[PDB]
């Protein structure tokens, strides 16, 4: 009798994915939603960016050697590299990391001149083979290392105010130097009692120089411990201290926002990605992504699964 | 399945129909033809894209880093910060698991309901010229040749022109 | 659709039937007549009904405030904070795109099974005394004046009754 | 003779999304995300206090703009912006978290710590920084001490708050850090300054910060706040000789409340469970675009304009 | 329900069934007699056995504590982990109702599926032979005694040894 | 006439659950997914654990006698119970909480001697009636109180370095005596000013002892307040001093990784567990749970519902 037959098309070996009644259902198809693959590269096409190389993002501001090239400009994007210096002669900021991530939140530096000057009882064009350029004794090219002209002698009790005129908050750095010894402190500032007062209309504090023996680090065992304040449009902020104030040449401004990346990857100007990680860049269109948990941008979310594969197709029933 | 349909009445599929999801074999005196449905595996491929095209779609947050990856973090905000992300990572996870496992399903579930479509509209065309086998064909007491053949699945089979016949063979 | 009936095999809806989501459609000597189907119309209805009740009622948890509005946050735990808000909102805009694009589609398929149901309810029914016309009709093989009509649309139709003049009728 | 089964329609159907389809029409739909607020906050069922000017720390302390904010109950406190906490400038140490602790708080209670002072000391300083009844004035739950006898070393005192009561309770202190040495010679002597506070679940030593900084509310002293815990049963001891702002009254936080920060006006004839800074949210939807800042039982924040949920079958016209 | 069966055309369920899920009720001469139908029952008991093993699956992420339960916490990151841990809960909350609403449904219907699956499988067995009751019988137009029906029961019924019976009755 | 019928089993009495369309759906059969029930007991089969007992473990780091038993040890698990005594003579950490979560991280403690070592003139075992060993005074067994060695006599000017030639970090701590009153001050430590410096390549800081009375606690008015650093491996650390610090005789090596639990539910070593709480452990299958949103281990989910059941029949169509 003759014949008409409804069917299906089915493989030879189908794939094998998970359903909600069965961990193994086999389709005749089936597509990845898991991104296992990364790129080896920071994908910087269509970016203004950075990278700060041997320059730690604070160094920036208070203007370590290794960050000459970084002193001020603008960015959409900023790239911190694996060992970089903030400091050159050894020391540490209050408020380190907060400090470190609001500059790469941002989207450029200005530097504006504080305008201090010191009377000829002042000295503040000391330098140290700690911080070195051009083969030569240098400092922190933000700040000034002020002791007394001559030696031995108190260091003057003195008043230096900076003015923000601007429309626009400027954040302020000032380091405080604790000497290795009694002798040394004595030495470049006096034998009197160490103070260091700061005020502005919204913050203020007090600082004496820690005196004592300590390790070398790179060759120091004295320190210079670095703070910092947002100074707002409009207000002043005061400095009054009698020895062991490095004080403030310039101060900065932090411009716009930008997108801050960690990462030894090499840039590759030529492939464009919205998401990065320690590892490179991740440009797939899959929702997931098993990676790393740390990533920046706009990016899959990471989950703990090698593989989760979406069907495409429908059951395969082989002959 | 749910619909009865593949990996039900109809026992299995067929390797050989690479140019469709779903067809129809025959035959007839004048042998053996295999076809494949073009409307009906549209319908089915057509919604597997509109999932993959959902799947692709962008969440356009950015995310700036909390954690340095080149420097410490103070302990307790680090464990803050790692019992969130973990949080986080797990629900993420369950979701992922949940949609595609969910999805596979309704893939599968849909496909079938395809194959039934296209059988029940086979059996509506052919009326009452054709009997069911329980195995996914129709034995049809009827001379079709294979230009009649194609127009069943061409949809232009018209079961009064061949009835009164059809009828004779059925209860002869 | 699933359940191949809604955008299936009835090719169009009625923007007539202003009082109902199913009904019958007839013709015969007397003329037309369009009807809703009172038991169809309310199963879908209430199923509806059910999800929006389960989508008001929302979490009673009670939240305080982590951000001053009037006041500046210090900058790291500012950020923990803008981070976990952040990755809050991709969980719940994800949830809430998925939750409306899934029940959308079980409501869709739903109203597309309460459609078969009244014609496989129908067609059972009227048993031998009709046949299907792929369109989503029955064409009936005795005289079906108004009265029977209503007896269909009612439950109230006695196959019986009509059955030899439909067998009659059917072998021409 | 024919019968037909069939569904209604729409002449001009709504467009949902679905897993497989963006563009679904069908015959009705319904919005899921909230897009309106009230431009208003409803206060209706509440025991509410607007604090208006004043700012939570200054309950505590008793900026005179906070006068009539003291004491009191509540179970919805409301802090608008620019609102004083300082008469005399400056600062309190963990500020967010004590004012978040006053915002959580359903009340406050004050009660008195009872020291007194020998008559070297004038414990009655007041400024034009804080005025009251325009006269010069100062924080009312604290007490300016100062030399009676301008030049003369502030003798060595102590003074402590035993808590007798059966709940912790929050004092105040504060440190006055002086623009310069000679108001510092004026007020407490030239011996050096130490204030030491002790309890037996708190110590803390404070010396004062002396310098020159830019008048704020025609000032360029500070004066900087403490605060910690007393518990029942509990000693909190001041030794001190110059330059403490000691408390006359510690405070009591009761129940608890709910803080809402907005400037939008009250109304007492609607309700609310969610509030942000633009008002008040009353959906029954269970989702809200409007911001992801909200206190209170709300909708969840999404990032979608809208979400239509189908409420009809597909639409299928002629 | 969504297939149309389970609470649809047919009425109601047997509380005496008691070896298995789905099943058999006949008449004959010889009188009447239960008994279970065992794929059906399986296939769906696997199935919920299957949802069960994926509801136990060992989430192995490892979580420190972020509160001491016998010291105070500083009352700023205090009031940020508290946000953080009753946002974390609202969403396994509304994910645990959505998972089990949702399961549920999807249970419900499968059963309804096989029921129907069921039933479909008789009706092609008996081809010409019997008629729908519409309350989930067939009517038999020959005599059928208990070999005829455990034949049917175990798919082990050939339609064409009775089909020339059955027509004579179904006619007269 | 002859007939044939299918069906569906039922029960007389089913369970109503939820559906996505009906709160009050009934079915033959459902089962529980949130747990609602503990386990009294912190179960350790299978763990090597260590039950502090009144013992806090900061007072593991400086050795107060409470926790002489639990001075060094390993361990994967570690079990903190209320109100455990860190401080014997009165006093407080800094960073206090962040110092207990490490050595909850902790999986043992191994200590190590400073090979401290003092002048004549220097009395290096000072004892109090608040630190009870065998009866009579005694002291923080890691530590040492510094104090003439006749009653008003200045203490003398004195330098002790530690040495980290360890391959890994060691966590160093110290205290400062702050005295009751100025009479006290002058006995222990004679009438000059007082000055401690402590100095590492990674930390500085100074203090001073001030006197001043406070409410007694364990009998002392007085109170020490305890500082702490890591040494990094190959690092050294000076502490310079006139009077006031307590020198540490070891400091600590935190040793691999293990679960911290704070509870008073009674150990048990014959139940296993993953996940742990307050009032004791949770074993089930079950992947929600409404018995607390505070947990540690691999947990069930924290859900707000006493009751969610999911069906594992069909609908109940009674007769
Ligand atoms: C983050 O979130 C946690 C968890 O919700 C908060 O901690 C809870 O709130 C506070 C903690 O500071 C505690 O409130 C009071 O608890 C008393 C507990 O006393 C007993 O313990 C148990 C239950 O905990 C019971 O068996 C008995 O009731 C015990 O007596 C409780 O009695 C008290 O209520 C009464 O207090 C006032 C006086 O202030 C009375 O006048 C009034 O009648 C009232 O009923 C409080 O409820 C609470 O115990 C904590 N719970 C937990 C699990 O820790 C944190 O405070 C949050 N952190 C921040 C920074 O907001
Ligand atoms: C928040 O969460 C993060 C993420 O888990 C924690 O950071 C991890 O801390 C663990 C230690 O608990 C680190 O693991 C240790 O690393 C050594 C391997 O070197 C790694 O070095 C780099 C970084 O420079 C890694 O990125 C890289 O993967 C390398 O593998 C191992 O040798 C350690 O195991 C050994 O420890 C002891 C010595 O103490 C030995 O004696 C034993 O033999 C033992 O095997 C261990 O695996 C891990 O690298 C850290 N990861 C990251 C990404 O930083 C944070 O600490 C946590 N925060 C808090 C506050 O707890
Ligand atoms: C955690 O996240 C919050 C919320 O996103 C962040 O706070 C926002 O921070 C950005 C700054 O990066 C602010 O954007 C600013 O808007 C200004 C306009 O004034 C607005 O002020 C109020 C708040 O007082 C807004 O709510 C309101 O819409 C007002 O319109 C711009 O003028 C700002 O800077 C501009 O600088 C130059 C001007 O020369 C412009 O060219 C630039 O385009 C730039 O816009 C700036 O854009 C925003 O106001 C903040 N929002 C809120 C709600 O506070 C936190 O900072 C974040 N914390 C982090 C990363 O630490
Ligand atoms: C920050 O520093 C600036 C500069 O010292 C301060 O600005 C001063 O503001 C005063 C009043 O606020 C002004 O003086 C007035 O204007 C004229 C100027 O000649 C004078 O004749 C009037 O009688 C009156 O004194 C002036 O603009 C300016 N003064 C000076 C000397 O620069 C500012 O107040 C400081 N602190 C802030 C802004 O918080
Ligand atoms: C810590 O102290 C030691 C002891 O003096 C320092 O010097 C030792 O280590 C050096 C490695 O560079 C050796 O070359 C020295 O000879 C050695 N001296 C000894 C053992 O007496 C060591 O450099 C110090 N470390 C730091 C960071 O300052
Ligand atoms: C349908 O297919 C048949 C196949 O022979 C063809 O002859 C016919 O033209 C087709 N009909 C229409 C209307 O396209
Ligand atoms: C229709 O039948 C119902 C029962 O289904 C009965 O209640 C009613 O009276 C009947 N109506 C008409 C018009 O026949
Ligand atoms: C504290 O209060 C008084 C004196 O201040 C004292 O008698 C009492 O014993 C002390 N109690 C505690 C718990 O310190
Ligand atoms: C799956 O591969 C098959 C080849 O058999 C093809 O139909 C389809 O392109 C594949 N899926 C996707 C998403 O490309
Ligand atoms: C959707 O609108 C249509 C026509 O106004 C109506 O059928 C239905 O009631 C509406 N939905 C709701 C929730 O009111
Ligand atoms: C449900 O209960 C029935 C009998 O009451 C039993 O057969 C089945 O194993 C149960 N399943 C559960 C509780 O998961």
């Amino acid at each position: 009798l003759d014949k008409i037959c409804l069917g299906h098309h089915a493989v030879a070996n189908g794939t094998i994915v998970k359903t909600l009644t069965n961990e193994q259902e086999e389709v005749t198809n089936a597509t990845e939603t898991v991104e296992s693959t990364s790129l080896d590269r920071l994908c910087m096409k269509g970016r203004s960016h950075k990278d700060l190389g041997n320059c730690h993002p604070i160094g920036m501001l208070i203007g370590t050697p290794a960050c000459d090239l970084h002193l001020t400009g603008t960015w959409d994007t900023l790239i911190e590299r694996e060992n970089a210096i903030a400091y050159c002669y050894p020391g540490a900021t209050v408020n380190e990391e907060a400090l470190r991530q609001k500059i790469m939140e941002s989207g450029g530096i200005s530097k504006i001149s504080t305008g201090f000057t010191y009377g000829s009882s002042i000295n503040s064009a000391g330098t140290t083979k700690a911080c070195m350029r051009n083969g030569g004794n240098s400092f922190y090219a933000e700040l000034k290392w002020l002791v007394s002209k001559s030696k031995g002698q108190n260091f003057p009790q003195t008043t230096n105010t900076y003015r923000n005129t601007d429309t626009a908050e400027h954040l302020i750095m000032w380091g405080i130097h604790h000497p290795s010894s009694t002798q040394e402190k004595n030495d470049l500032y006096g034998t009197q009692s160490l103070s260091i007062s700061v005020g502005s209309s919204t913050y203020q504090s007090n600082f004496v120089p820690v005196v004592g023996a300590r390790p070398q680090v790179n060759g120091q065992s004295g320190r210079i411990d670095f703070h910092w304040t947002l100074v707002q449009p409009g207000d002043n902020i005061t400095f009054s201290h009698n020895g062991g104030l490095i004080a403030p040449s310039r101060v900065s401004k932090l411009i716009g926002r930008g997108l801050g990346i960690q990462s030894d990857a090499p840039i590759d100007n030529n492939c464009e990605s919205k998401c990065f990680w320690r590892g490179g860049s991740i440009n797939t269109r899959l929702p997931f992504q098993n990676l790393s948990p740390r990533t920046v941008g706009q990016c899959p979310k990471y989950v703990n699964k090698k593989s989760l594969m979406l069907a495409t197709g429908m059951r395969n029933v082989p002959e | 399945g749910l619909f009865g349909a593949i990996a039900g009445f109809i026992e299995n599929g067929w390797e050989g129909m690479v140019d469709g999801w779903y067809g129809f074999r025959h035959q007839n005196a004048q042998g053996t033809g295999q076809a494949a449905d073009y409307k009906s595996t549209q319908a089915a491929i057509d919604q597997i894209t509109g999932k993959l095209n959902r799947l692709i779609e962008k969440t356009n947050t950015e995310f700036e880093s909390i954690e340095s990856e080149f420097s410490e973090i103070e302990h307790q905000i680090g464990n803050v910060i790692n019992w969130t992300k973990d949080s986080i990572t797990d629900i993420w996870t369950y979701q992922a698991e949940l949609l595609v496992a969910m999805e596979n399903q309704h893939t599968i579930d849909m496909a079938d309901s395809e194959m039934l479509n296209l059988y029940e509209r086979v059996r509506k065309q052919l009326r009452q010229n054709a009997e069911e086998d329980g195995k996914g064909c129709f034995e049809i007491y009827h001379a079709c040749d294979d230009s009649c053949m194609e127009s069943i699945r061409n949809n232009t089979y018209d079961h009064s022109q061949y009835r009164e016949e059809a009828l004779l063979n059925r209860l002869n």
